[PDB]
This record gives C-alpha cells, structure tokens and sequence, in this order.
C-alpha cells in the first residue's frame, strides 16, 4: 500500500541499502578475485 | 588469548582438595569499610590495632587487614576505589538515604563496563536491560530530553533546557535509566558531575555489603519484575559498633567464603572503561 | 613370507612380518602451549614431529624455570600407535635437532605469529615408557 | 568456561594466515597520544590536534578515534596515570636532570602492576622477591626507612626517632623504592602529600610505547645491575622540531601500534585481573 | 652481457682466496675527514706528513692517503663530494648538534637517489618509508602545508604562508619527513636553500663514521620502530687528537675492512647505476 | 635376483631391481644467489645438498619479502636423475635442518665470505612434481 514516491524511490532506497551490505560487497569481491587472478597471472596472489 | 573455545571434560574424580581457607589466609588482603560515626562511637586510639590482633585468631597475618573510613554513603559512593582483594563494607541504615545506598550497592556488588560520554556533542540511547548511565561527583543534576527519529524533542525543545525532564537533583552517585532504544539530548552539570555510559554484568566476587539496621528489604533492580538476593549482601542486628566489629571478626571466614576473591583484582576499583 | 602369513591367518593363528624403519606414525607436526599470552613472549610447552618410524619432541620454557618448583619444568609426549609393534629395535638420542633452530610460528588460532629462539640444554630425568 | 585454563590450544600447523590484523584495530580501537606542554606550545596552532586527525584518517583511523592528552611535566604525568585509550603512545622530551623521574615513570607505564595499600602508621613492612616493590607517588614524596632485626629493633636506627632513619627519597612525584629483600622496615613517609602502596610486578604492557625524544639513549629500567631489558614498546625518535615528531608518529602509527596490542586484562580473559 | 640481468651458481669449491687487503693497499685511496679543532690541537705543520709515513707501515703507498678539513658538521654536511675510494670521517661529540650530526650520518652512511623539486609551481608528497626530502644550504627554513584531496589546506591556507607549519628553522642539512601519501604546498627559502626529492637506496660501502665522545648515538631511522647499527658506524674514546689519529692509523685495515668497495660505483655496473 | 635379471636382459626384455635408500643423486652441495650485492647483506636465493637418496633445499630472502609482490618470494629446486626411478616410496618433510643454522659461506667467486643467519618459517604453497 500507501507509498508517497515511497515504494518508488523506496524500491530505489531498498536498492540504496543493497549496495551497502553483506550480499553486496561479497559479490563485489568474488568478481575481482577473478579479474585480479586472471589479469594478474604473473603476480597472481599465490593463494594455492 | 587462552581460554575458551575448548571444553573441560568433566569426570567425577571426586578427590577432595581440602580446606581453601588456608590459601586465602596466607595470600589475600581484607579491607573493612565503615562510616565515621562507627569509629567515633568506638573512641579508642587503638581499636584498629586491637581488632588486628583479634584477626590473627581467625587466621589473618598482621600486615593483612586494612581499615578504610568513608564518612558518608555519598562520598564513599564517588571514591569507592576498592583497595584490597576482599572488601567488606559496613553500611548503617539511614532511611532518607536508601536510594543513595541502593545506587552504591549496585556499583560495588556488581560489575560495570563503562565508556565516557560527551553530553556536549552527541544524542545517546541505552541499548538493553544492562546499559545504564552511571554518573557521580560533587553535585550531579541530570535533565533529559527524548528524541523522536528526527532529532526533535518529544515534550521538549532540544534548544531550551527549561523544557527538559529532570531525573536527578544534585546526587553524589546516580544510575540513570531511560526507555531503551530512544535517543536523548542530555544536560548534566558536568562542572561538578561526570556521566559515563556503562554496560553491566559480572556480580562481584568480593564486596559483602553488611547492612546495619532496619528491617531490610533490598530491591536493587531497575525493573519491577525481579528482585535479586545474593550471598554478598549480608545483614547484622545493631546493638553497639564494638559488637558489630567483634562479629565481623568472629565470622571473617564465613563472610569471605560468601565472596571469594579470585575474580577480583581487576587492577583498581569500580568502573572499568574499555573506553 | 607373505603367502606364508596369508595362510596362518586363515587358520586363525599367530602371524607376523618384518620391517625396517616401519611406517607406524601418521604425519603430525604441531605444538601445545601450556603457558602463553597474547605477545607470545613467555611461552612454555612442547612441539613435535611424528612421522613414519620417528618421533622428535622438544619442551621449551622461555622463563628457564625461574619461578618453577625446584627450578624444573616437566614435559611429556605421548604417542599412541594404531597397531602394536613387537620386537622393536629403537635408537633414542637426547636433543631434537628439528626444534633447535629459530622459528617464526603461527599462533594456535592462526591470528598471528610468535618467535622461537631456542638454546638447548640436556634433557633431565628422561624416562621412556613403552606401554601395552 | 571462564578461568579453567585449557592446558593447550592445539598445536596443529594448519598454517592459515588470517590476513591483515591492522583492519580490525583501525575499526575497533582508540589511540591516545601523550605529549608535554612544551610540545604543543612549539606548534602554536589552534587546530593542530584537528589537522593531525585528518592526517590520521590516511593511516586508517576514523575521525572519532584518536585522542590528544597533555601532561605538562614528567612528574605530574607520573602521579595519577590514568591511561584513557586502548593504545597509548607517550612522547617524552629528554630532560637530563629528570632521568630517574622518567625511568620510574616508564617502569610504571611499560609494565603491568598489582598493588595493595600500606599503613605506614600501624605495621612495618618487607619486600618478598625481585618483583615486590614499593611504588609511592603524590605532591611531595619523602620516604625515610629503618630496617628491623628479628626483634622489631632498629639496625642503625631507633624505631622511636625518625631522625635516625635512612632517607631514600627526597620529595619526588613518583618513586619505586627497593629495599633488601626479606627484611622488615618501619617506614616514615610524608603521607600528607604522599601515598605509598605495596606492588607486585609482572605483566608488561601490551600498549604504551614510550617514544623518546632526544639524547642518545640506552635506558636501564631494572632495579638490579645484572639485567638490562630492551622491549619493542620502548622506541626512540631523533629531535628536530615537534611538528616533525608528530608527522612521524602519524606516518608510522601502525608500525608503532603493531609493536604494542591487546593487553591481557583488556580482553574477555578477566576472571583474573 | 651487461644488462643488469643476474644469475650465479654457488658450488662450494671452497677455495678460500687469500689476503684481500693486498689489492686494496695497491689500488685504493683513503680520505680522512676531520674538523678544524682536530688539526688545531695537533699544532704541527707536518702532521699530515708524519701520519703519511706512518701509513706506509699499515701498507698505503705515499701518494695514497688524503686529508680533508671540514670546519663544522653543518658545512661538511653540505655538498658531500667524498673524494676518495674509502672515506673515514671523524666526528667530534657536540651535544647541541646531535640531529645535525644524525642528518649528516644518514647522508654519508647511505646510498641516495635524488631529483629536483620546484617548490614554486607543484605541491609534492612522499611515497614510502624511503622517500624523503633532503634539503641543504646556507640557511634552510622549511614550512609545510598539507593538502586534502582538493588542493585545499588542512590547518592552513595555501595562500598565506603565515599559516604553514614550520618543520626546520635555518639548518645547514635537513632530511624532512611528512605523513606518507599526502600532498603538501612547500615553502622553502630557496634563496639560501636547495630542496630535492630523494629515494633511499643501498647503503654505503665506504664511510665509517668514527665517533668521538659521549656515550653514543646517532640514529638514522626516521621511524621509532627500528634502530640500525651498522659496521660503518664506529666509536673511539677521546683522550687527545694525536691519539685518535694514531689509532685510526694503527687500525686502518680493520676500519677499511668494515667498508671496502663502494659497490654503487664499481665499474662492473649498468642498469643499477653509478 | 641378479642372474635372474642378467638373463631377462640378454633376451632384450624388461629388467628391474630393488633398493632401500638408493644412491641416485651425485653429491652436490651449493647455492644460487638470485639477488646479491658486494656486501652480501640482502641476499635472496637457494642452497641445497643432493646426495644419495636425499635432497634438502632452503630458499632464503634477507628482506622477508618486504618489497615482493603479495609479500611472497617464490623458490624452486629441480633435480634431474640420471636414471628413471619407479615405484618410489618417499618421505617429504617441511624444513631443511641442514640450512637452519648460522653460516659463514664463500662467495660465488671465492673472493670473500658472507653471513647467513636463518630464522625459519613454514614453506608456503609447497608443490612437488615428479616428472618423466
Ligand atoms: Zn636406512
């Protein structure tokens, strides 16, 4: 119900919360951990 | 960082490691706190000394027992830095000062994790039934103003403290409690007071508040629902002060046994901080 | 030799094989800090390597038993075999060369690293027990 | 389970390093900088504490994290020692006449102390081991001592007239007194301006980091003659200007913090001390 | 193959090759730096000469040893044009000049790489624990102003140097250190000073600062955490200056052996630099 | 056993023998400095001992990978057998005790001596490959 440009900027605020939490960053990490281990190659974080 | 995250595998070896009072007689210190009136009534220049020889009987080596003089429940409540391993504090029922006494008991008998508060720059809130604001000093006068989720007053103007709600008028020790989960602009008289944000917890394995007089019903909780009665909360029937001390001496071990000073030490009295 | 023992086992009787430097100890290389603190500047405990037919174990006390009763620190290392060994010819020597040099080791919780800078003394009151 | 010391933490070499460690201290811990007045006076800015704070964000410490405490002398600073923050790094300006004042103050911060109160009036005391010392401090601390033989009689003194006592401290602000172990002594402190307490030493401090400005140093902080301990929480900087000192302290905050950390009593660990 | 590409394989032939000092006696030069007061106390017109004959004993051919006179730690700390293969500098303990001495030691005892800085047009920043600003001259007075990520002051107005932070008031040699990774508008007195941006590299396989007097120090670490004590940092107990020199001569090889070949200058280089 | 194999070979067929602690590695004790300078005060490289049936190899980095990518220094040791070994039972252990103590070593050119003062850390990302 209700929502005065609420659920709207809200469905957007619900967003403006997402990109700033668990699921967010984490996914943002794996992503890099690939780039940074594919681009890297030569000096690719040993890990193992 | 040795501690837990392991399990102590019980097993009922059932071996009994006799006595326990023989280690405390040798290795611990006993600090007796009393009010001035107590000593004044005794009227001897050697009472501390006489009692000390009497303390050898109960098993405490000469240099073991110390005698600290608070002259009031209000000052003792501010300066309570507990000096010895075992502290047994004598309190004389003063009926007008009951809450002063309650607030002081709540501090010694317990444990208290506190951080400094800057009343000037920030809007604070207590979190759980264990987050309380313990303030103490010359004259502690605390006025409060609850904030709605906008930083706006509720029954007050965050701008004029004449609209605040007074919850303490010049006390020497105060444990303030506000509706949990609500921000408040605070107005303490920081000139004579210090207010700190404390988290509670571990009862005290030392102080044994021994109460002289009345008929006592001690309600030391902030809520209405609970009433805790601990062993470190004893009571003696008033006759004369010399008698009180004789009893304290005649039953030192019994009183000490109701504490047990292993969790003690700490490194100074009261507060804490972990700022 | 092998079939010889294969039979004797069918008839349910006393078997037995012969081994040079047997492989009875699963690889295990670790330590146990009996006294430690965050800075790891005054530790006491043991570290070892059990592997194959060999055991090396060292007991260390950063304080050199300064506050220990009789200025002596006791150590102990127990190894439980998964199978009984009989007729064993064993070499026992003092000192654990493997744990006689400077090391930087991971803490028990893996959160940091400690420094081990050994100086070796002869093991006192050595007692080896082979139990069954 | 609280104190029952589990006899071991495993010793298996899993070998997994839990990376960083500075990223937990940046988030969760407080840094308290102690300096002398002269230090700040030479800086002459109303916003130096502020400027340095923004500079501290660089090294990774959130705005409300760092605090600046002003001792105006080594004597005062060594008289009420109430270390306020998680990590304390204290700056000391080399004053050659105050060396022992400084030594006694270092001995207190750099170490972990346990004390009890002493009643000089009623009970003549004695120290037990190389770790039992008498730490007294206040306005003006003047301590005279009188060794007792096994009869409660003086040895080179009359337990009756303090004019025969042996003076071992004349008006200091911090004093760690040491007497021949295992001997009783009638003590005569000036309790009016002094407080003397019986302390047992030990645990060191996983915090301070006394950073010394000037001289040449080597620091002998033991009461004996035999030992000389040099710890990581005892650093030294070459004096140029005070602004430079602070820049360096900031430019190497983590390095300085890494040389400290934890503090036995500042964790869950207490069911102890 | 010059390209400072490297490989070498350490088979233990164990041919322990003999002497080492008999190549240095023949092929190298020794330069002794002392303060004026040192020579004045000696009061001879032939001291440089007498010591030279004495130097033949220790094995240094006549034309081999040179004697350079700095009259102060501040001037000596200036152009630093170490003249010979081996330089052993004598420093007399002046307690007020300690940092002057520290800054000078830090320069000789170490290998420096510098570039020029234009304080006028570009506000700079240091990068690592090895990027320092070494300025030196008549009178070096450096005031600094830290910039936030906008080119705006932090506790200062990039416009009025009266709000800057003074970090050096008229020194003859100064190694300035600022919070790493922060831009700064600099205000040096370029008239009498020169400030250059240096990156610390190798150490020096030459100098051998020999310290007279005190009980001693001179720490060359800018941080608080480290304290490095090298072989090229020796100390002698003061009696008289003639004695100091006698000892320096009586132990020339011992002192030289604690230094040796100035590796950054060795012919055999290339991509590494000279 | 021996004649048994003498025949099988004379007929041009697949031979084979048995050895406890075979002697496949010619004695070789040396080092390789991957980073060095005249003073030998900041070296990086490896040193080893190949002899008989054993190999010990240590990788050292005086700088403790302070300026290395990911603060990790890679090492590698390759040993080429003169004959193929099959069916090998091998013990692999971390650490090279032989190179865990202070040494004064001759320089590669034999002109001087360098100082090695090791402190041991666990080898990271150990990978052993047996190639054919
Ligand atoms: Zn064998």
């Amino acid at each position: 119900k209700s929502t005065i440009d609420a659920a709207k900027s809200m469905a957007t605020s619900v967003m403006k919360k997402f990109k700033k939490s668990g699921l967010a960053n984490s996914v943002s990490t794996l992503t890099d951990s690939l780039s940074d281990a594919a681009s890297s190659i030569s000096r690719g974080a040993s890990i193992r | 960082n040795y501690g837990i995250n392991l399990p102590i595998t019980g097993s009922m070896d059932t071996a009994y490691a006799n006595s326990t009072q023989e280690e405390t007689f040798l290795t611990s210190t006993l600090c007796l706190y009393y009010p001035t009136e107590a000593a004044t009534e005794i009227n001897d220049n050697s009472w501390k000394d006489t009692l000390s020889q009497l303390f050898l009987t109960k098993g405490w080596p000469t240099g073991s027992v110390y005698f600290k003089e608070y002259t009031d429940i209000a000052s003792f409540s501010v300066d309570p830095q507990l000096y010895c391993d075992y502290n047994v504090v004598l309190m004389k029922y003063d009926a007008t000062l009951q809450l002063d006494m309650s607030e002081l008991a709540d501090l010694i008998l317990n444990e208290w994790l506190c951080n400094p508060m800057d009343i000037t720059l920030y809007y604070y809130q207590q979190t759980d039934e264990a987050n309380k604001w313990i303030s103490m000093g010359s004259s502690c006068t605390i006025k409060v103003c609850p904030l709605n989720t906008q930083t706006l007053g509720i029954g007050c103007l965050t701008t004029d403290t004449a609209t605040f709600e007074e919850v303490a008028t010049a006390e020497k020790l105060v444990i303030t409690d506000v509706v949990d989960g609500v921000n408040h602009k605070l107005d303490v008289t920081t000139a004579t007071c210090t207010i700190r944000n404390c988290k509670k917890l571990g009862p005290r394995e030392n102080v044994a508040v021994i109460q002289v007089g009345g008929s006592d019903v001690l309600d030391i909780t902030a809520d209405p629902t609970t009433a805790p009665q601990t062993e470190r909360m004893m009571r003696i029937n008033w006759k004369k002060w010399w008698q009180v001390f004789y009893t304290v001496v005649d039953y030192v071990n019994q009183i000490i046994q109701a504490m047990s000073k292993r969790s003690r030490s700490l490194n100074s009295a009261a507060f804490y901080y972990r700022i | 030799e092998y079939i010889e023992n294969w039979n004797l086992q069918n008839r349910r009787q006393r078997t037995g094989f012969t081994f040079h430097k047997p492989n009875i100890f699963p690889y295990s290389a670790s330590f146990t800090l009996n006294r430690s603190q965050p800075a790891h500047d005054n530790l006491m405990g043991t570290m070892w390597l059990n592997a194959g037919s060999e055991i090396q174990v060292a007991g260390f006390d950063y304080s050199c038993a300064i506050n220990a009763p009789a200025n002596i620190q006791q150590f102990e290392h127990i190894v439980q075999l998964r199978r009984v060994l009989t007729t064993a010819t064993i070499t026992l020597l003092p000192d654990a060369e493997r744990f006689s040099f400077p090391r930087v080791i991971n803490s028990a919780d893996g959160a940091t690293t400690w420094y081990f800078n050994p100086v070796i003394l002869r093991p006192n009151n050595v007692e080896v027990e082979f139990l069954l």
